[PDB]
């Protein structure tokens, strides 16, 4: 009766707030009675709660020998499992607690997370129906059920679904409840821009939660430049540092620093994947500092302030491998997000968003916790240049003149067409023509017998399709190919006679409203077809069905499997135009599409993540291929598709651009940077607190 | 990729 | 037309068993009708049993485009990315298949292989189940589901599932068909021992067929030691050179080997995991190859043939990461099989079994297709006295004397203790015992309050359930503990008043008769319970259910969750005595409660792995531990659990000739084992075939 | 173990 009212005690001192007056009380309870279940499963609640995972394990590993039938122990202690990256264990757990009590909706829902987490959607679904069968009232389960159901475009009872998922959002708000919907997922829903930024509040304040325990005191910041020799230190944190879209869009911009103003700090979240990327931003950050090897946030938080970070920049937000408590703890005197999360962070900790005037207008601050902070152009950045270089220039095979039937590009491409006899230079720079002779049959026959290279002129001609069995690194984008590719319409099943239409994001992008204008344009435009990605499979089904309603027969749509990404870039050049998804737009995708010189067709919407291929098409400068409504976006793509000279004069302008404009100008882009940063940092030495930055 | 990883942007867990 | 007729004659070169001029057929089929479905999904079945997965893999691609409702291509191009370690990409495919075509019986055995090689038995039950309702005639999934439920211990119709088990078996070997039962599952069976080595002989010819496509010839041998320096040139082949088992046992064998007489190659089929076992064998060996550099198999028998190896020593047998193809090769004159294999390879490329006497009578060489290679006293060794000699010695806290309620080891504990005023010596080497004061309080309230660790006059004090938190590298046995570490049956959920029976392996090893002669043995001793293992979790209901079917209530049998080795190990001297599975003993397991000082009843049988517990008794000098027959089994654990006195002899004898014995003795080991080898050498040097070396 | 891993010997692939 003695440990009854220990433990009741420490309830009370944590809900006070006091974790380590409620440790020392469970450990009391436990010290009178140590057959205590519910101290034991408390005290485990506690400690996991801490980050103190292997302590928590202890305990529940107690509670479910004392008590057998304690499925409710099963459940967390497989909760604990999962964040200590014992997936196996963690299904286990999850596997018990079912088997102990059939009618625990929580556990079937936890399980599904691990479905879900692991790929296998179906069984996601399956199992987040059975949650849902229990409990009806059970908004982890509905809204992880409505990310499974977006991501394979299961769109039954679509617009109820959505109303559903507002409503439930609308309830946890109101009721001071972390919301049930991810801020990462927020822009692929019809909640309105304070719900949005809301739900993103809500998850800033977890990370305020997390350091408070901590109890350290504010940060003394740097007031001038003076202890770091007149240089602005600025400080990348990152969990992408490695093989990742994050690195491949700014791998290049640490060392295009300019030295004599600003010395670079790179804080990598997670350890070294062995890849090139995570090399070049080793070899060239000023500074390159492992915080995955350092898993206590105020122990992280410490060693950003001892380097004298000025200005801090959360290239995370809410997405894997994020520690946004790093900031929460305010190490630095200014802290920006930028690129790698599409939205805002909603929490009072970020003080800028890196932006632009077109991704998000001064009209549009509201929908944002932080100032805004404007690159002159986009605030969108790639690779290309640098990781695919071959594909800066291309040459084509006359199999009958066509740019995106037969391809080839390769650094050694020029010398390569200079062996051969009867090459045709086509003005645009310019395309070179490779005449049906002997040489094009042979590249023809390569390709219809599945071969992997073959040798012409003691030229390495390579099958685009074999990439990862002639470099794997080439194949990843870690290495620039040293072969010649061969890229066709006919090693993807696509129609030498007709327009295609792309699209190479991820289905989840995709909504019915989507569908059916693509379907629109499709019906419009006779010779053509839609190429989309199996991005899963199982999404692959219900496009196909969908399409199918709209009175599209199934030859109409063309999927191929997801590439490595090098044949993903060099393949876009096979399509005629790209259909931007406008619920959320294609980003390092948008980028991919147009370094291959493929015009990309977008509707921008309201929120960052719909408006972010408009910034790149009016920095690459095609405003044409902006579409202020629907109509509009299907006018544009039917007129691409149908008026076959304007075709020309857009692929032609899209081609040159991405290199005359500052599209994929990597040095312009870190310079532009650079003026932003010190724009920042003579506001705060002047003793102002953040303002918009749009001039 | 089918046979590789195609590494993509994606929500924490909460 | 003409496409079709070049299909029908690469499928006769392939049936021929000409797979070149089969491919160069099915390239020309593709050649004149690139659209082929057939041609592609035949062609890439070829190239994936060549082992050519990634040329493979772009046919399958090619076969599920042109024909979406190819469902057979899509769980083919599943068995591609399984074989390529792409878990996520197989199961998509798999589950792709399954949407295409519902009663495809073969896809829900692949999807159920998933699950089960994922430890999710409960949805491979499932799967497996679906698979035999489509298909009621399915050895594949019928013995894949047997195996399942003996996993979970799931003996529903347990009799009759064992009859159907030797049907298949015995319809499959008359029909010139690989086995579905596993050899390395086959001694869980009742199966012949002539079926048992013609299902390892099937395996065997798997590994020769594999390699007769590379047409090498047979390799020239060394016939003297005058290359070598008279050095007999030892050769040491396994997957499991890191943290495993095999380690665990034989991680010292190579360091011990005599320079002067043998020069040793470690021939690894892993990479490098960063454990110090890895560590040491590659210190250790005169010679460390890292074959899994190597993927062909015609190479890596290159390299061990360049090495000039006199003696390969296959590690694996039928065990993951094999390769036993290097085996079937053969590049060295004589090749034995040792220790990772708990049976005969069946195959003709392997010469010898090590093996012993007691593990392997004379009688018995039937069993066995390689010639019988015995060691003096037991061919088991394990790596206890390097890895836990924190163990050697104890010491008890008298709570009231008992040897197993409150235990104290650690390099330092002489030192604690002679720091201790009351401390009793009691006579067996000797147990030192601490009486009931502030000491034993202060240990005690650490154990029931969950603290990790406390000091005592300036001695470290770890609680044994919190080592990971300590030191993890002593958690697993890769470094000694250097802190004083307490073990007690509180931690556990053990009675202090009653005899403890354990069985620390995994639940497979458990069939009905096993448990019914436990429960017979729990019934003559009221004051008892049963010690198991969570080995998995999900296998503990089953048990349990069982039990109480067999009239024994819940709290006669008491589990406890999979442990770190080091803590695995230490745990041990709990309990009184240790019940041995007469099916398939502890092998690894047998050697670990050994050492913890716990006697070991053993009922041996006729198999080389239910025999194995019997030939460690005898080497270690405790005949009266090994049954005849269960009625004496159940006699031998009733006596010790009632006679007091005889328990405290045996208990006596097992702690002192752990150490006295040569069962831990790896410098005795490896001198048997260098005269055993020198056997082997004079008998070849001589001109003479392989021949039993039993004296 | 829960929270690690206990490698055992296994079966390889057929
Ligand atoms: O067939 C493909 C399709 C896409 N990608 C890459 O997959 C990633 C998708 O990341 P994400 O969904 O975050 O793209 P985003 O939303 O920024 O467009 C990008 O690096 C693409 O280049 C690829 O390598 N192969
Ligand atoms: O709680 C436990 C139980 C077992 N083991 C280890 O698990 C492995 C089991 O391997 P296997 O089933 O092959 O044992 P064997 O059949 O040879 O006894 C051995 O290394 C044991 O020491 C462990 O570390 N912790």
């Amino acid at each position: 009766t003695h440990a009854d009212s220990l433990n009741n005690l420490a309830n009370i001192k944590r809900e006070q707030g006091n974790i380590e007056e409620a440790v020392r009380l469970y450990r009391k309870a436990l010290e009178v009675f140590p057959e205590f279940a519910a101290a034991h499963s408390n005290l485990a609640s506690v400690l996991q709660q801490q980050g103190k995972l292997q302590e928590a394990l202890m305990h529940y590993k107690e509670a479910i020998r004392i008590s057998p039938t304690f499925a409710d122990a099963y459940s967390n202690m497989g909760n604990t499992l999962k964040e200590m990256q014992d997936v196996q264990g963690a299904l286990q757990c999850y596997t018990r607690a079912i088997q102990i009590n059939p009618a625990f909706a929580d556990a079937h829902s936890n399980l599904a997370s691990i479905h879900k987490d692991s790929g296998n959607i179906p069984e996601a679904i399956a199992s987040y129906r059975t949650a849902l069968k229990l409990k009806p009232d059970f908004p982890d389960a509905y809204c992880n059920l409505a990310h499974c159901l977006q991501i394979v475009c299961d769109w039954t009872d679509y617009d109820e679904r959505m109303k559903k998922l507002v409503s439930i959002v609308a309830d946890q708000l109101e009721k001071n409840r972390l919301p049930s919907v991810h801020p990462h997922h927020s822009m692929l829903y019809p909640l309105s821009h304070g719900f949005r930024k809301a739900i993103a509040e809500r998850h800033g304040n977890l990370c305020l939660d997390k350091i408070n325990v901590l109890h350290k005191p504010p940060y003394e910041h740097p007031k001038d430049l003076k202890l770091s020799d007149g240089r602005l230190r600025v400080g990348y944190v990152s969990s992408d540092f490695g093989n990742h879209p994050t690195s491949h869009l700014m791998q290049s911009i640490p060392g295009m620093h300019n030295p004599d103003k600003f010395e670079v700090f790179c804080y990598a979240l997670s350890p070294d994947d062995g890849t090139n990327f995570r090399v070049k931003v080793m070899a060239e950050a000023n500074h390159f500092i492992d915080l995955s090897q350092i898993p206590c946030n105020g122990k992280a938080a410490d060693r950003i302030h001892q380097d004298g970070i000025h200005i801090l920049v959360n290239m995370n937000g809410y997405t894997k491998g994020a520690r946004n408590e790093l900031f929460a703890l305010r190490p630095a005197p200014i802290q920006a997000m930028w690129l790698g999360y599409p939205g805002t962070s909603g929490a009072l900790f970020m003080d800028y968003i890196i932006t632009d005037q077109e991704t998000s207008p001064a009209e549009v601050a509201e929908q944002y916790s932080e100032k805004l902070a404007y690159m002159p152009h986009t605030f969108f950045i790639g690779d290309h240049a640098n990781m695919f270089p071959h594909l800066k220039k291309k040459a084509v095979i006359d199999f009958k003149i066509y740019d995106n039937r037969i391809v080839l590009n390769g650094i050694d491409l020029k010398a390569f067409l200079d062996s051969l006899p009867d090459v045709k230079i086509v003005k645009m720079l310019n395309m070179p023509v490779i005449p049906m002779n002997t040489i094009a049959e042979a590249v023809i026959e390569m390709i219809n017998r599945g071969q992997i290279q073959i040798t012409i002129n003691g030229f390495s001609i390579s099958n685009g399709l074999a990439t990862t069995q002639i470099n794997n690194k080439a194949a990843t984008g870690e290495e620039v190919p040293r072969t010649i590719i061969v890229t066709t319409r006919s090693q993807y099943g696509l129609p030498e006679d007709a327009i295609v239409y792309c699209n190479f994001n991820q289905l989840y992008k995709i909504d019915p409203s989507t569908l059916q204008m693509w379907a629109n344009i499709l019906k419009r435009v006779p010779n053509s077809v839609l190429w989309l990605l199996r991005f899963p499979a199982v999404g692959e089904p219900n496009i196909q069905q969908y399409a199918q309603n709209m009175g599209l027969p199934q030859n109409r749509i063309i999927f191929s499997p997801v590439a490595p990404k090098e044949e993903h870039v060099r393949r876009g050049q096979l399509a005629d135009v790209c259909l931007d998804t406008p619920l959320c737009n294609g980003h390092t995708t948008g980028m991919d599409v147009l370094w291959a010189g493929t015009p990309m067709v977008t509707m921008p919407g309201e929120t960052l993540a719909s408006r972010v291929a408009a910034s790149q098409l009016t920095c690459l400068g095609c405003l044409e291929l902006i579409a202020k409504n629907r109509q509009e976006y299907e006018d544009i793509a039917v007129k691409l598709g149908t008026d076959l000279e304007y075709l020309k004069k857009v692929r032609g302008k899209v081609w040159k651009q991405r290199i005359s404009s500052p599209l994929f100008n990597t040095k312009q882009y870190t310079m532009e940077l650079e003026r932003l940063y010190l724009q920042m940092w003579e506001h705060y030495a002047a003793g102002n607190k953040p303002d918009h930055m749009i001039k | 990729y089918p046979g590789g990883s195609t590494p993509v942007s994606s929500a924490n867990m909460m």
